[PDB]
Formats: C-alpha cells, sequence, structure tokens
C-alpha cells in the first residue's frame, strides 16, 4: 500500500470500497466539507499495479472546552480483496503521524455496542472503551455505541 | 419580482405587468420587457439589450440578467462587458459585483472569466487570498491548452506568488509549485520550515527523481520509512532506486529490510529486479507469507512469475490459498472448491472468499444464449442466499437480467445495495431496461433529486474552497462539478422519467423536464460526458468480452431532442437539423433507424412549415410504415432477449406522441396515422410473444453444476416477463 490524498474525483472511481454494506455512501458536500476543513485528514490507501484505492480515511479536529482539541475518526473502509493484512490498522495509525493531529489531546471515534469486531480491532491500536453513548441508511444510527479514546502523546 | 416570475412561466399577461411597473417607473423592468420580446422575437431584443448595456446599468440583478441575457447569445464580450463597465464605474462595489459575477460564472467553466473576475478582484483588492484566487486561476488558465499564452501565464502565476512570500501554510507554497519546474521545486521545498503535507512531501519526492538528486532522495526516504513510520510502497520504490543510484550494494539495502511486512515482501523482488537478480526465492518468500490473504494473486501477478513458482499446482485446507492458487493457474472449473466452501462462515457482512472463484467460473461460461442466462441467474441468486452482501454477484445478476424482457426484477436489486448520491451517477445505467411503471418512475425523479442536490452542494463546495484557502483540492471540486453538470447518465434519467411519464398519462412530472429541455438546450445538444462505472464487477477479475447491459447513448440525446422539439413554439428547424446530423451517423440497429426517421418525419410535418410536397413526401413514409408488417422488425429472432420489450416501449411511446402532436396541430394526415396505430395492440397481441417465450423456457433442459431448484427462478421469470409485456401491449 501507498497512501495519497484524497480527491473529490476519487468518488467516481470508489464504488468497490463504497458498495460494501457497512460503508456509507455520503452526500457530495460532506465528503467536500472534510476536503475544505480537515484536507490532511482525508487520505487514501492505494496498491500496486494500477493505482486502484484500496481504502480510505476521513478524520476531523474538534474543539471543547474550545481550549482543548482532540481529533476524531469518522469513516474507514477498506476494499475486500485487501482486508486481513492490517490495512485498515495501517490508515488509523497514520493518524499520529500528521502534526495537525498529535496538536490534539487524543483520537476519539464511535463503534456500534454490537460491533465487536470493530472495539477490537480498534483496541488492538490502544483505544479503550471511554462511554457509551445513545445514537439517537446501511446503518441503524439508533444503535448505541462506545465512544473509544486513545490518548496522545 | 413575483411579476418578472409569472413572466417566466408565461404571457400575455407579463408583457401588460411589466407595460405597468415601467410606466410607474428602472433599468431592470426595461430589461424584463426586451426578454418578453426576445420570448416573442428576438432581433430587436439584442439590440434592446446593447441599448441597455450601454446606460452603464449599475444595478446587480439587472447586470446579471443582462450579462446572462448576452452569454445566452452567444456574445460572451458583452455578457462580461455589463460587470466591467459597473466595476470601472463604481470601483467600490468592486467586490460585491466580481463575487456576483464569480458566483454565477462557476456553472459556466470559462477559466479566462474567473482569471478575469480575480484580474479586477485583485487590483481593487487589499486581500492576499484574492491575490492567490487570481494566481491558482492561471493554473486553472494553463490546464486548457493555449501553449502561446502559456509562458505568459506561467510567469504571472510564479511573480503573484513570489510577492506572497513569506509563505503561512501549504496550500500557498502549493500555488506556487505549480508555476515551477522540477529543479526549481526541489530548490524551493528543501528551504521550506513549515512542514510539509502529504501532498508537497510527494511533490519534493517526484521533483527529486526528476532532478536525479539521488542523494537527497535516499536521505529522505530514508527518514520517511525508518523514523517517521510511514511505511509507504511507493516510497519504497524509490529508496531502493535511489539507493542504487548513488553506489549502495545490494546487501546493504537488504540488510536494513528486516520486518516481514507486506511492503518489504513485495519490495525484496523489486530489489532482485532492481539490481538484476532471480526474482524465485523473494516471490516464493512472499507467497508463503501471504497465501493465506486474497491479496497474494494481485500483488504478485503484477510481476513475470517463473514457470517454476507456478508448477507447484500440485494438491489445500485454507480456502484462500485454494482461491490464490486457482487463479494463479487461472483455473475456471472450480465447483468443487465451492462445494467444500459453500456455507458463509466469520463475520456476517463479509463475502465468501469462495465467490471469487464461482464468479469466474459463472463469467467463463456465459454465452449470451437465454438457456444458459436463466441458468446463471438461478447460479447467481443461489450464491446470494448465502453470501448476502456479495456486490458483485448481485452486479452480475442485474446484468444478466438486463438480457431479458424481466424488466421487473433489477430495481429490487439495485436498491438492495443501497445505491444513493453519486453512485446513481455512476451505477443508474444498470436500471436501463427497468420498466415503465408508477413506482420506477417516482425512484427516477428520486434520481434526478439527487442530482438537483449535488449540483447545489459542489458550487458551494467551490465557494467554500475559494473562501478558505484550499486549492490542494479546488481544481478537483471544479472538475467534479464539470463532469456532473452534462452527464450520460443525467441525460438517460431525464429520458427515462420523460418516457415513463407519457406511457403512463403522468403528466404531473412531464411539465418541469420539459422546462429543463428548453432551459438546457446548449447542453443536450452537446456532448455527454461518461463517468459510468463498467469496472466494479470485473474487480480482482480479468475484464473479457462478455454480455453487456444494453445502453444506447445516441438515443437518449435523440429522445431529448424529440421532447425538445415537440414542445418547441417557436422555431424547431435548428433542433431537426442536430437530430438529422445525429441520425446520419447514429449507429443503430434496423429498428431504431426506422424509429429515428419515423420521429424525424413526424416533428417535421407537426413542428415546421413546410410546402405542400414536403409534407407529403414525409408523411407518404409515416403512411407506408405504420404498420405492424413494416414495425414487426422490432421483434427479434430470439424471443427471450430484451430487445423486444425495449422496442416494444419505444414503440408505445412513439404512439403516444403521435397522439399528443394530433391534439396539438390537427390534419388530416395526422388523425390518418392515429388511426393507423389503432389495431397496433390487438395485432401486437396475436403474435403471442408471451407464451412462445414461456413455452421456450419450458422446453429448456438444465444439468446445473450444483444443487439448485430452477422451478422457482422459471416461474418468476415467466410471471415477470408476462407482467411487463402485458402492460407494454395494453399500452399501444
Ligand atoms: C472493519 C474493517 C474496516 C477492518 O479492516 P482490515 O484492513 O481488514 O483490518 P486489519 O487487518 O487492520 O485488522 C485489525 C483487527 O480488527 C479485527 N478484524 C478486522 N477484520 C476482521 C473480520 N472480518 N473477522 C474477525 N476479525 C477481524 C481483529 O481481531 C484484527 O486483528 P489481527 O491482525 O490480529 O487479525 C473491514 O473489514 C471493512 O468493513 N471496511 C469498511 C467498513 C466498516 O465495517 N468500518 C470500520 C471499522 S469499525
Amino acid at each position: 500500500t501507498s497512501i495519497k490524498p484524497f480527491q473529490m474525483e476519487d468518488l467516481f472511481e470508489l464504488n468497490p470500497v463504497n458498495l460494501d454494506p457497512l460503508t456509507e455512501n455520503f452526500n457530495v458536500s460532506f465528503y467536500s466539507q472534510y476536503l475544505i476543513e480537515w484536507p490532511q485528514l482525508f487520505y487514501k490507501s492505494v496498491e500496486t499495479p494500477n493505482g486502484q484505492a484500496s481504502g480510505y480515511m476521513m478524520a476531523k479536529t474538534e474543539g471543547q472546552l474550545k481550549k482543548e482539541w482532540h481529533t476524531h475518526i469518522t469513516a474507514v473502509t477498506v476494499l475486500d480483496q485487501y482486508r486481513r493484512i492490517g490495512l485498515a490498522s495501517k490508515l488509523c495509525l497514520e493518524l499520529e503521524n500528521l502534526t495537525q493531529v498529535k496538536d490534539t489531546l487524543f483520537i476519539d471515534l464511535f463503534v456500534k455496542v454490537t460491533n465487536t469486531l470493530g472495539r477490537i480491532l480498534y483496541e488492538k491500536l490502544g483505544y479503550s472503551v471511554f462511554r457509551r453513548v445513545v445514537g439517537y441508511n446501511k446503518i441503524d444510527d439508533s444503535v448505541d455505541a462506545f465512544d473509544m479514546r486513545k490518548l496522545l502523546p | 419580482e413575483i411579476i418578472d416570475f409569472i413572466d417566466q412561466g408565461n404571457t400575455y399577461a407579463q408583457s401588460l405587468i411589466t407595460k405597468k411597473l415601467a410606466k410607474s417607473p428602472l433599468f431592470y423592468h426595461v430589461l424584463q420587457n426586451e426578454i418578453h420580446l426576445k420570448s416573442g422575437q428576438r432581433e430587436l431584443a439584442i439590440k434592446k439589450n446593447l441599448e441597455l448595456l450601454n446606460r452603464y446599468p449599475n444595478d446587480p440583478l439587472t447586470i446579471e440578467k443582462l450579462s446572462d441575457f448576452f452569454s445566452k447569445m452567444e456574445m460572451e464580450k458583452e455578457s462580461s462587458l455589463v460587470y466591467e463597465n459597473a466595476i470601472k464605474k463604481y470601483p467600490v462595489s468592486t467586490e460585491t459585483l466580481c463575487l456576483s459575477w464569480f458566483d454565477n460564472s462557476i456553472e459556466k467553466y470559462d477559466f479566462k472569466v474567473f482569471n478575469r473576475i480575480f484580474m479586477y478582484l485583485n487590483k481593487n483588492g487589499k486581500s492576499r487570498l484574492h491575490t492567490l484566487w487570481y494566481a491558482f486561476s492561471f493554473h486553472l488558465l494553463l490546464q486548457e491548452g493555449e501553449t502561446d499564452k502559456a509562458s505568459l501565464y506561467n510567469s504571472l502565476g510564479k511573480k503573484l506568488m513570489e510577492g506572497l512570500q513569506p509563505f503561512e501554510n501549504t496550500q500557498e507554497i502549493y500555488v506556487y509549485t505549480l508555476f515551477l519546474s522540477s529543479k526549481e521545486i526541489e530548490q524551493v521545498l528543501s528551504g521550506v520550515t513549515l512542514p510539509l503535507d502529504l501532498e508537497l512531501k510527494l511533490l519534493y519526492m517526484k521533483a527529486m527523481k526528476e532532478n536525479a538528486s539521488f542523494e537527497a532522495l535516499h536521505a529522505y526516504t530514508e527518514k520517511l520509512l525508518f523514523k517517521e513510520k510511514f511505511d509507504d510502497f511507493d516510497t519504497w520504490k524509490l529508496w531502493i532506486l535511489s539507493g542504487k543510484e548513488i553506489g549502495k550494494s545490494f546487501e546493504e539495502l537488504d540488510q536494513k529490510l528486516t520486518l516481514p511486512t507486506r511492503n518489504i515482501s513485495l519490495l525484496k523482488i523489486e530489489l532482485d529486479i532492481l539490481y538484476s537478480r532471480n526474482i524465485e526465492t523473494s516471490v516464493e518468500n512472499y507467497y508463503q507469507k501471504f497465501n493465506t490473504k486474497l491479496c497474494c494473486y494481485a500483488d504478485l501477478s503484477q510481476y513475470e512469475l517463473p514457470t517454476s513458482f507456478i508448477g507447484s499446482l500440485k494438491n489445500e485446507e485454507n480456502l484462500i490459498t485454494v482461491v490464490n492458487n486457482r487463479k494463479f493457474v487461472n483455473q475456471t472449473d472450480n465447483w468443487d472448491v465451492y462445494e467444500r466452501f459453500s456455507t458463509k462462515e466469520g463475520a456476517e457482512y463479509d463475502s465468501n472468499p469462495v465467490n471469487e472463484l464461482t464468479l469466474r467460473t459463472i463469467v467463463s461460461d456465459l454465452d449470451s444464449s437465454p438457456q444458459n442466462t436463466i441458468k446463471n441467474i438461478v447460479l447467481l441468486k443461489h450464491l446470494l442466499e448465502q453470501d448476502k452482501y456479495n456486490y458483485k454477484l448481485k452486479l452480475w445478476l442485474m446484468k444478466l437480467y438486463s438480457q431479458l424482457n424481466t424488466n421487473d426484477l433489477i430495481f429490487p436489486i439495485y436498491n438492495g445495495l443501497k445505491i444513493r448520491m453519486t453512485q446513481h451517477e455512476t451505477l443508474n445505467y444498470y436500471l436501463t431496461t427497468t420498466n415503465p411503471s408508477k413506482i420506477n418512475l417516482d425512484a427516477w425523479v428520486d434520481i434526478y433529486r439527487f442530482y438537483l442536490t449535488s449540483k447545489q452542494e459542489i458550487k458551494e463546495s467551490i465557494i467554500q474552497g475559494f473562501d478558505n484557502g484550499v486549492f490542494n483540492k479546488l481544481e478537483g471540486f471544479i472538475n467534479f462539478s464539470k463532469r456532473m453538470q452534462n452527464s450520460i447518465s443525467l441525460n438517460f434519467t431525464v429520458a427515462k422519467i420523460l418516457q415513463i411519464s407519457t406511457i403512463l398519462g403522468t403528466d404531473g412530472y412531464l411539465n418541469y423536464f420539459i422546462h429543463y429541455l428548453k432551459t438546457n438546450e446548449a447542453l443536450i445538444v452537446s456532448d455527454y460526458t461518461d463517468n459510468r462505472d463498467f469496472k466494479s464487477e470485473w474487480n480482482g477479475l480479468e475484464k473479457i468480452d462478455c454480455i453487456d447491459v444494453p445502453v444506447n447513448d445516441v438515443a437518449t440525446k435523440l429522445k431529448l431532442l424529440v421532447y425538445s422539439i415537440v414542445f418547441e413554439d417557436q422555431d424547431a428547424s435548428r433542433l431537426l437539423k442536430v437530430f438529422n446530423k445525429i441520425t446520419s451517423n447514429a449507429k443503430f440497429s434496423v429498428f431504431d433507424n426506422l424509429l429515428y426517421k419515423l420521429y424525424f418525419n413526424l416533428l417535421k410535418i407537426t413542428k415546421t412549415k413546410l410546402n405542400p410536397q414536403e409534407t407529403q413526401s414525409l408523411y407518404n413514409y409515416l403512411q407506408k410504415n405504420l404498420k405492424t408488417d413494416k414495425l414487426k422488425i422490432l421483434i427479434p429472432e430470439n424471443l427471450l432477449s430484451g430487445e423486444l420489450t425495449q422496442n416494444l416501449t419505444n414503440l408505445v411511446e412513439f404512439i403516444k406522441i403521435v397522439k399528443l402532436l394530433a391534439k396539438r396541430h390537427p390534419s388530416s394526415y395526422m388523425n390518418q396515422l392515429v388511426n393507423l396505430v389503432k389495431p397496433f395492440g390487438k395485432e401486437f397481441k396475436n403474435l403471442k410473444l408471451v407464451q412462445r417465450q414461456h413455452e421456450i423456457i419450458d422446453s429448456m433442459d438444465f444439468e446445473p453444476p450444483i444443487s439448485v431448484d430452477i422451478s422457482q427462478t422459471k416461474l418468476e421469470i415467466k410471471s415477470s416477463i408476462e407482467d411487463c409485456v402485458v402492460a407494454l401491449l395494453n399500452s399501444l
């Protein structure tokens, strides 16, 4: 895998990833908002030999009390052909290399309470369950979630 | 303004309302009056709008409409001069005028206008942001190819950016690099004190490589890889490349390759190639580490594999090991492995890797015969019972159904994939053969509302991307918008709405989409962009010549012309000339060539002024051929082919349009065409297209490769053929 910045026109070539039944395909405005506000936190994995996107990360930063900032993962997905080789773990770990992320206090994310898979994935990356949260197309957003956090240096 | 909306919607109370409002007054209403004239007759309207331009309007709404009017008449000179004259005359309103100019101009991607707007805005502008806009706009222009201006455009952008030093962020530095040589890029990026982002790091490495700065690149890549935990294959390749270039031994490089990671395992192959060594052992080492991973085949097959490695095709327990091995030996007979791993296991939303093999077997077996298509429909559905979210199987199932008159059955699959928003632009065409039902019509309107939503969202993205500084991403926003403005999938969506609307009697939608056509004639007649996805159903497979969804892109354009002409009230001759040029070069089936000739003769006779002899010639051809004995050629010799309901649907629509024109333009010869089409429904029913299709299906024998029930699918397919065909016959 190699990592490249995400560009809007990648949306036209993402169906192998975004036809996955747990991978939402958002509005144009949502993708473009992440590219506008946190352009470095929207990057894609790419494979040899044609440069096809094997996955992507959409993350953001968010301010609180706003004297205190953290990064938030909104979406990680990996093409089926390139699963179980640590690509998702690499996309999440690459955030910790970005100086915009390093300047925040922690990274958090939401995993549904029923997604024992996702929790373990993030647990293996150093995240721990911080707090259960209420919830309220492909995913029932009314299901409770775990906010998971990883403190940063 | 309320009176103006009534004028637009049209038409006699409009001129009276403006005659009253203007009699009270000012420049706005005169611009209105002369638009209403344009809606009646235009040569006066241009003279009259030119008259308004010279009075220097000074009001934003009036300026916008003028510039709109002149651009509508291919008078780009004047559409720009309205704003320029206002800025010249009232330079305090420069920013406000320029932003209206720009916001209204985005839809029309005239980078000379962007750059012209930014020029005015930067002259009467105390704005670093505006200087960046102007500079970035020179890059945009350079992306168009007036090579004789290229040197000037590059010099002006470079000098504008140099004026902004020192740079405050990586976006400004990015813009500067758009005007620099590879040599200058390295020199510039090597002195940057700000932390580089990924965009500029990649650019820095590409520049060093192009400059043959192999010491600097080996040092730089080594830092990223061994000290900043980047772990990036492209960066690894540059590291071994530059390492060799500066004289490093193979052993010196390989001794640093200690971690058995995927990228390093592949790199060892790349390092053997780079040092003219034997590939074999590093191919075997990658395979031993990664044969249990679905990636193995795609990673190795890009190299030239030794025939000894493949020779290990002798006699496994791990399903994915078998999948890779069967791919390496390109084996297409894989039901034996399916029978060993038919049960879905693991995570509920994962696909079963066995169906990488079964799909290859199914695709290799496809021969376009309807018995083979139905057999493989049964197999795809059977696999999907246990592998319920496998999208590749779903896409193929829709392709197979698209070969038949089972037009009933595609939408449930498409909707079960939860296609939404931009996926409609890329996957729409899978619905090409869907039946003209009301539920499908409402679904198509829903698809069109995505287009309305995306158009407004991307415009705002472009505005915010400029307001914020995000030149890293702006070109992609603009290109996204451009590709979406006039795509074949958008125009197909409109054509499909119109067709179903006229087949059903639902005029609620028709009036909105007729209004779109007359609003966007310039696009309808232009060349459409294509962003359709013909690849995802082949992911991990080798694309071969197989069955296709039967798209017809030229017919889509002609359908929109047809409706544009039907509802043309002033002069249809220009649209008929476009129509006739397109049919002259159309690449159609026999029936489609007749259909559009029939259409052309029908529209010429109803929507143009002809002498009586031209009328009679065009009408005689309609008279001779509006007969089932002539139109039967729409029936394919393979009655199960989906072309039957495609052509029949087009015949039904054509007859509906005959009836519409007979009302709007009554004549003895139109009433005779209405009379001629009367027995079609009876005459086509007597051909018994349903029964004969049911008989062919019942006579087909089936020796499926796995245990399945054919029966339930035969019944569903026979019922679907019946329902879809009978709906059409009753609509004749
Ligand atoms: C969840 C997902 C992103 C993981 O991707 P990946 O690249 O295959 O994962 P990684 O190789 O980095 O794996 C890390 C871990 O999560 C877990 N895991 C990830 N996919 C697994 C699966 N289908 N079944 C059982 N465990 C699995 C493990 O316990 C594990 O570690 P291991 O290396 O010791 O086996 C993926 O399979 C997919 O659905 N992509 C996008 C959609 C989605 O469900 N969202 C995000 C995560 S909550």
